């Protein structure tokens, strides 16, 4: 530690915070694989419909 | 203040044929960041948030819930005033020098203001450019006589707590060898989760001419290249040769999360507002600059050293 | 002169490593651009689960008794009663943070459960395991087995040469 | 307020010098918007 | 270990020029003479606009001494340190820490002002010792101007005119 | 606000009956300058310039000339925040306790929050002028079990480096011995440039009804209190001399100007008891309030107040 | 903006307490306009 | 936004809308 006023010399200061930024799960799907849904717990079930010729 | 001060005035139409900077091209543009300082220090405050636990269920009724915690770290970034001294012709005395072709004295080496502030700004910029890379301050090849400079003021060649690599002067000739170190110390690089980002190499026109071998058909420079896409995400590497290292090897990422360089805004040369006037034709005129301002995240630059003895 | 600089920086530096956060500067960055592993350090305060029915108390500090079991100690009675480290039949509670300026000590009674890092011994920091019991010493700190619920939920951390802390989850007073 | 700006007037030196410092950043502005690698 | 931290506070404020300390009383300036007599008093007490100052790098602390050239091995520039005798290069008035750069007058410029004496009456002639200390008696013109004032056990002042070399 | 918190109308509409601090006797108008702060301390750089040697005579041509220097030094002023709590009645409440002369619980002692506010205002008053003139805090009469405060926090009592006098169990009774340490105190005085100021006189109950006798043959036409006055006006160059009585001292006489320059006192412009804005609520009809109050400011120059002490055992 | 000026009308705590602080202020500023020693 | 229901809404309208931006200017 310096004996003399070092505050003094202390004439600029930054602060790093950062910024919330994109997840990168996102360069994991394409656009189209990705849906949101309205839930917050629980278990929602979807039907998958299918066709066939006899 | 043009109508009065005519070294402003002659200043101001001139800086546009100033050269920039060589330096801005080992950076990204996010990279850089001014400063309004002149001498002194700059605290740079980072905060940081932690995961004490895992994450606290959301159900029925519960009291205890897991904390995130804070931290911050300061770093001390110091700055340095510098000024230079040249003579020039006078402002009222150039007409009895104004020839046909120049202006000046080419037997005396006198020269107008306007053309003497170009060369001494374009002299000043190299210099700072040599710091900017070497982290010394010399006007000599051998790079000795180096001006003492304050702690807290690194460039990017002499950075503490950073990758040390070293070639002995038996393998000073051979690629097979140097590539090993260089992998060593890329195996040794931490990026954490900035890795995904270009990459920078700085060579000496030596390491240059050895890069350009063929592969003990595939060249040395590929064979790196690709070592290092395989560490930075399989991004950019730009690789450049400068005349200010010898036998120097430096790798490094362009990254605004792990190297900042903010100068000051005083850093380029700047006129004083002093003029030294007597009764001849000879005045003096002085230029200020700022050196410092290199922060870097430990252990996030190689350093190859290809010993000579 | 640079002699009495290289004892001064010595003995600042042992008081600093003998603190929750010093005012201590550098050139660089610290390399934390991880998310795993980045709570193991001294200026974690507070606890690591924490509940927002907590009984807590600010006592006048006497030395340092960060992270470890308080004591109550008396003057002569001119001033005021304070905390400092201790255990044993004295122990009244845990400290978990320090405010420096005024020299207060934030105390969580033995009467409400606690969960963080607090100090380890320095003996057997090797033998402690997560489920192992814990009693504190005279000096309040955390050591491997009487009259406290203290029980060990991970293994020791070296944080300096004679500095370990352990995730601990205090109960309270035991038969 | 910069050198570039035809239309500014320096008061003093103190204007000059930011105007001197604000070129430099538009330069360093420019070369990396004109720079290609 | 506080205690230790302060005495050696204490000691390296005292060999500083302006160590920061801070008090909770204020002084009272009683009288408007002898308050020169301070080890925090720069420069000369008779100065001139025409005088030669430069600046060096500083190699220990120089203040208010006789200041020789030294070179190393040639890595870094030369600097200044206390000596004196054959090797006297000029007189150092000042020092700023935070850039650790001296101030120094030549030999060849005169001085007046007050400098470091060896731990004396006026007109006495003196000389550099080989710390930078002024000695009672010769190379150097230095005259005392009046007698020795303490300011510690170990440290003295007086004021000297140094004009030139004998 | 006052639409939503019935709190804060009821302590602006009582605020008006809270009796002012009596420490405002003790200074001089400008001796009182508000800080904005709440914890932490003030810093107080003084500016000095000294002469290097003698002028220098301005007579034909001339280049060196006589330098006049600069010093400076710096003062640490530390404030501390401190708390307090109290129940009350809750505000829906107070009907079911309204009586015919009253209103709160008389078996249970419960108050209406306006009465209750403005007793806690008057005992944290009360406090903050004795810790303002003794430097200490404590609640008890014997002066014991103090709080621990932070150093630079001192009082007009307990400020370091004056000038201490001490009457003997002895002469407790002797007001020729009294009188004679108070004049040597005011000898070891120094006022510095600054001596032409008025003065203030602090005294004990028991030392001011002892100034009241006539001055001792027993001589009439003068009281020990104009002896007193006299000797002081010798000494603060024939200005103002005040004398005032406080029960806060016992044994004490306090001497010191009434002079910004010498003495100061900078409190928080939160010093006085604030009411916080939380208050704690239950199911039942009993509440609780806080409020907040800062200490420390007094800033003094070294040997400027003289304290005497008449030792009684 | 003090409470002592029954016009003034708070929007929040912050603003209350800097009335209580001026309504102080303005308080002993009275009392030593008229004090009389 | 009228209270803490409709702030929520907002915001996670918020995160979509950032979500289609950066596949929209993400190029592979």
């Amino acid at each position: 530690m310096e004996l003399f006023d070092e505050n003094y010399y202390a004439k600029a200061v930054a602060n790093i915070i950062g910024e919330v930024k994109d997840p990168i799960m996102y360069k994991w799907f394409s656009p189209d694989q990705i849906e949101d849904v309205d839930l917050q717990m629980g278990y929602q079930k979807t039907v998958k419909w299918d066709a066939f010729l006899n | 203040l043009f109508d009065e001060n005519y070294y402003a005035k002659a200043v101001a139409n001139i800086i546009g044929e100033v050269k920039d900077p060589i330096m801005y091209k080992w950076f990204s543009p996010d990279q850089i960041e001014d400063v309004d300082l002149q001498m002194g220090y700059q605290k740079t405050v980072k905060w940081d948030a932690f995961l004490n636990a895992n994450p606290t269920t959301i159900a029925n009724e519960v009291n205890t819930i897991s904390t995130i915690g804070f931290s911050s770290e300061v770093v001390r970034l110091n700055y340095l005033k510098l000024q230079y001294k040249f003579r020039h012709l006078k402002q009222t005395s150039e007409k009895f020098y104004t020839s046909d072709s120049y202006i000046g004295d080419i037997n005396n080496n006198l020269l107008p203001f306007a053309q003497a502030y170009k060369l001494a700004s374009s002299e000043i910029i190299k210099l700072i450019n040599h710091f900017v890379l070497t982290g010394t301050v010399s006007i000599q090849k051998d790079g000795k006589n180096q001006k003492r400079l304050l702690p807290n003021m690194y460039g990017l060649l002499n950075m503490p707590e950073q990758i040390k690599e070293e070639v002995a002067s038996g393998d000073k000739d051979k690629m097979d060898k140097i590539f090993e170190k260089i992998e060593a110390g890329l195996s040794k690089l931490e990026l954490g989760d900035e890795f995904s980002t270009p990459m920078m190499v700085i060579v000496d026109p030596a390491t240059s001419l050895k890069l350009v071998k063929p592969y003990a058909c595939e060249k040395w420079e590929d064979v790196l290249i690709q070592t290092i896409k395989a560490i930075n995400n399989r991004e950019d590497v730009y690789i450049e040769t400068s005349n200010l290292l010898k036998h120097k090897i430096l790798i490094y990422p362009l990254n605004s999360e792990l190297i900042k360089f903010k100068p000051s805004k005083y850093m380029l040369p700047t006129p004083n507002e002093q003029v030294d006037k007597d009764s001849t034709d000879v005045a003096h005129s002085y230029i200020d600059f700022v050196l410092g301002g290199l922060l870097a995240t430990r252990k996030t630059i190689l350093q190859v050293n290809i010993k000579q003895s | 002169i640079t002699k009495i600089k290289q004892e001064f920086d010595k003995k600042v530096a042992e008081i600093q490593a003998l603190m929750k956060n010093p005012q201590q500067d550098s050139g660089l960055l610290s390399n934390s651009i991880d998310f795993r592993d980045q709570n193991l350090i001294f200026s974690n305060s507070g606890g690591v689960c924490t509940s927002s029915k907590d009984k807590i108390e600010n006592y006048p500090a006497k030395g340092y008794p960060y992270k470890r079991g308080v004591k109550l100690s008396f003057g002569d009675g001119t001033t005021e009663l304070e905390v400092e480290a201790g255990g044993g039949d004295d122990l009244y509670g845990v400290c978990s943070d320090i405010d420096e300026f005024s020299g207060m000590a934030t105390v969580i009674p033995i009467t409400n459960n606690f969960t963080g890092y607090l100090t380890l011994k320095k003996d057997g920091q090797n033998g402690v395991n997560p489920g192992d019991k814990l009693n504190f010493n005279q000096h309040g700190e955390l050591e491997k087995v009487k009259s406290v619920n203290a029980i060990a939920l991970s293994k020791a951390h070296k944080l300096t040469e004679d500095l370990f802390i352990v995730l601990a989850s205090v109960f309270g007073n035991r038969a | 307020a910069s050198l570039l700006d035809s239309n500014f007037v320096p008061i003093n030196f103190t204007e000059f010098v930011q105007a001197i410092s604000n070129t430099y950043k538009q330069r360093r502005i420019q070369f990396y918007e004109n720079l290609k690698r």
